[PDB]
């Protein structure tokens, strides 16, 4: 069940010593204030950054994984990325698919996130909320268990950025549908009610250290929240 | 295969066709003009065998290669730096190969065969290209890179001007023609350079996968399993190679590596599997024309390719700015 | 009481014909999906854009107001603005004050939004959440009734951007304290529970037209929300 | 007054002092070295009246003014285009004056007085600065503006080169000294231009408020009650003025409008109430040295001021890129 394991992870003061478990078929939310390490953590779990600590992904440790294979077992979404100039949304998405074949699936995901009419339009020409959905879409197509058997982990850093209540709900359905298929979804929570309502487990970093973990309902308690935010 | 895709591919194949034609047409025209005319028929005439074969042909083939190269280079650099403004000339990679050449010549000897020099040019380019990329990693910015590049360009101009004056083995002409590019003294005795271009040109034109990825952007590129560092350095080398040779062959030509790439993107060629090949063709033809005009323009002397390329370049660039 | 009046405002299809009232001492939230006109509207009420419709600000119509005076009666905060290169936070804020004298007040606001230690640092060198607070701060100092008697309206387009639950709560206190002093605060709501919990009145645009208005509790009803978002 | 504020102001006054000194220290040095050295005392000798008063002084005064101008200009442009890379030389406002200047010299050779020329240059600048600003409003981008500028620069260089060859009243030297700037032929007979620089120089150097605002950025600048259009257009003029005249005075000098401003920000001169004066002072001194060096380094021929400023420029710019 446990797909990823974090053993005393921490790089400089931003991210203090932290350890935990990433259980498949579950949605984990990194909860905490600004500076609390959330992004840095995610970057590690992804494999974008190296350093002090030990992370093992589905048996072998990240460090042991080859880029190529890693990309088949997990997808990463940075907090923000500059859209590639002159590149049609449909190409953007395709490039993310490990099986260009499954063309119809692309249309489905693009649809789900209101992008069927946006395909064919150059990424550098989308609005804020648009680009985001385009990115999410691209990442999902990459790791959907439907098209990719090796898909196991989906790391998302601040996904709801630019989305409206609706576009949010939209992605909620996708993510759920994803963990229901056995995917491991780890994302940095933005709204507490949200995390309470949709997350499964939930680490609560602060200053860079983990004040708590476990079921979101237990972890998101006034004592902790106060210990974390100060109110 | 997706709908829009197959459709785009169709229009792509069309252009690669149209461009493929335009080049031959240009290849022909070039082989036929030079202050006198020599139609295909009058080619095997004691004149044709001289001009057409011993003078024109070589020169034309040089142009084609340098064009397609400078063009592709522009595409390649742009991808690497994640910036459309990336190009050999602006970033001073050409002046890099410039310095590397003059240096090889002076600190060397008039006996340095071309191949020897070309290698020194490639070095000049590589240095700059490497330094630019260093500045590209520590501080990824479109302004930074565009700033640095320009700067290194200037710095390389100094070293060049300051070394030629010192030796005095200078010729106000040779200098200007090199600084502003020109295929005036291109003979078969430089056919080793021309060949040298063919390998890379072909190889790189097939490496589209790495660039569509690369184009997505570092992280995306990486998280997608791309061997970034490899391809970055690899392309850095490929660039240095092409550019360096190009400078050695015809000096600092500019404004085909920026424009050509983009114009083709405008037409719809975006997927590198097409943009690279397209670039070569459009880059060849483009420079051929410039060259033809460069020589036929005035009878007194042969206008520096650069002057032409930059004269037509700036305009087509301004427009491209408003259009995009 | 009514400070601003909107009479059949609308520029192209983004913003359809819309009319309403801005009552002082109250917090109005522009609620709606992406594209629903919210930003365009705010830009008008501010005076940044001109067009079809009629907006009167405290008697005289906007169009009649002089830039100078307008800046004393209202402050505007665009959705996003590129931080001025080489400019110390403290200077940034000062420039916004109509009375450079009230130096202590600056320190207070900067403090409230956790920026007392950030002053003196160049704006171009702040983090996301930092710059935002720096901007909000700057805007507040400009229209606080404490230092400025002519302050009447504070227009904010997506303020909570980049702020964490805490920094949010932080600004909530400031805004409240502001309308309590009789200020008119109009901002584009991001979270419905928030708008319900903190807003007074609330227009609910959609497609560009106003589906509703009035007390946030009445306006934020399932029938309308569904009519607006589609869920 | 805020603490951090009072302190900064102090250190600022400190620099305005040191800089105020260095300039004089440079004004002196300029008047003493030309070809042969001299001494403040050995000045009041029959020789001094010649050199020191009828040759040197005039020149050293033009340098100051042109220097303090180009420096301020860049400052101003950067404010307007909300971009650090905004500068006369790069964006081509200098070549703008170039075109306009030559236009006169050709339509009325020797008939049109220097002052008559100055106006023609000021026009050349204004145009470009306007065309640039237009492109700035319709598509605010640091890349766009920095692109268009480079382009227009080229276009203007073409118009110039092409118009000179045609008339044949060309002198490979005159052309190069202009394109690469130089104070070689500055006599008291151009003092009308020199004076024409003081008014604006003093004025614009006092309009700090408008620019601090302006610096916040369009919207912020506006919503705060700033007459944006006015000040935008006003500075555009003040720019073309200084720029054009400087060109009519010493051709196209480049790379002081970019560096000097930023360096002073590094020292902590940010409030335009200081950055302007600071620019004037650091601008003047900076160019004096550049001139002095251009004056001694090669006894056979005086170096084009441009080359100097550029040689030292590119480097100090690269460094600035790593520091900032």
């Amino acid at each position: 069940s446990i797909v990823m394991q974090l053993q005393d992870v921490a790089e400089s003061t931003r991210l203090g010593p932290l350890s935990g478990e990433v259980r498949a078929g579950e949605i984990l939310h990194l909860v905490g204030p600004n500076g609390a390490g959330k992004s840095t953590l995610l970057a590690r779990m992804a494999g974008m950054t190296s350093g002090k600590g030990s992370i093992q992904f589905a048996g072998q440790p990240l460090e042991a994984w080859s880029a190529t294979k890693l990309a088949l077992h997990r997808a990463y979404l940075s907090q923000q990325q500059t859209p590639p100039f002159a590149t049609p949304v449909w190409h953007y998405l395709t490039l993310h698919q490990h099986d260009k074949t499954r063309t119809e699936l692309l249309n489905d995901v693009a649809g789900a996130l209101a992008l069927d009419d946006k395909l064919g339009r150059s990424t550098n020409q989308l609005s804020g909320g648009e680009w985001q959905r385009v990115r999410l879409a691209a990442v999902v197509l990459q790791i959907t268990p439907q098209a990719n058997p090796a898909g196991q982990l989906l790391l998302l850093d601040e996904p709801m950025n630019s989305l409206d209540v609706a576009q949010q709900s939209a992605l909620d359905k996708i993510l759920s549908a994803l963990c229901q298929q056995g995917l491991a979804i780890v994302m940095s929570s933005h709204d507490l009610n949200h995390t309470l309502r949709h997350a499964h487990r939930a680490w609560l970093l602060k200053g860079g250290k983990m004040l708590a973990s476990g079921r979101r309902e237990e972890v998101l308690t006034p004592p902790n929240l106060a210990q974390a935010y100060g109110m | 295969m997706l709908t829009l895709a197959r459709q785009q591919q169709r229009q792509n194949i069309r252009w690669l066709l149209c461009l493929s034609v335009l080049m031959l047409l240009a290849l022909l025209l070039s082989l036929c003009a030079g202050e006198q005319w020599i139609s295909p028929g009058d080619w095997f005439t004691p004149r044709g065998e001289l001009f057409v074969w011993q003078i024109r042909l070589p020169r034309t083939l040089a142009v084609l290669l340098v064009g397609a190269a400078l063009a592709i280079s522009g595409a390649v650099m742009q991808a690497l730096f994640e910036n459309p403004l990336a190009e050999p000339g602006l970033l001073g990679v050409s002046n890099g190969a410039g310095v590397g050449l003059i240096a090889a010549v002076l600190l060397g000897q008039g006996q340095l065969p071309n191949w020897a020099l070309g290698l020194c040019a490639i070095a000049g380019a590589l240095i700059i290209t490497l330094i630019l990329l260093r500045f590209a990693r520590r501080h990824l910015s479109t302004s930074r890179l565009l700033l640095a590049g320009v700067a290194l360009g200037i710095i390389c101009s100094a070293l060049m001007t300051w070394a030629i004056y010192f030796s005095t083995s200078v010729d106000l002409r040779q200098l200007m023609y090199w600084m502003m590019g020109g295929f005036g003294g291109v003979d078969w005795r430089q056919s080793w350079l021309m060949l040298a271009l063919i390998p890379v040109l072909l190889w790189i034109c097939c490496q589209s996968r790495p660039m569509n990825m690369l184009a997505l952007g570092e992280i995306s590129a990486r998280q997608l399993g791309l061997p970034l560092w490899f391809w970055r350095n690899v392309l850095v080398a490929a660039t240095g190679w092409m550019v360096g040779v190009s400078v050695a062959l015809a000096g600092a030509i500019g404004f085909i590596g920026l424009v050509i790439p983009h114009i083709l993107r405008l037409c719809g060629l975006t997927d590198h599997r097409v943009l690279l090949p397209g670039c070569a063709l459009a880059g060849a033809s483009a420079l051929l024309l410039a060259d033809i005009v460069a020589r036929l323009a005035l009878a007194a002397a042969e206008l520096p390719i650069g002057v032409v390329t930059a004269t037509l370049g700036a305009p087509v660039f301004i427009w491209l700015l408003l259009k995009a």
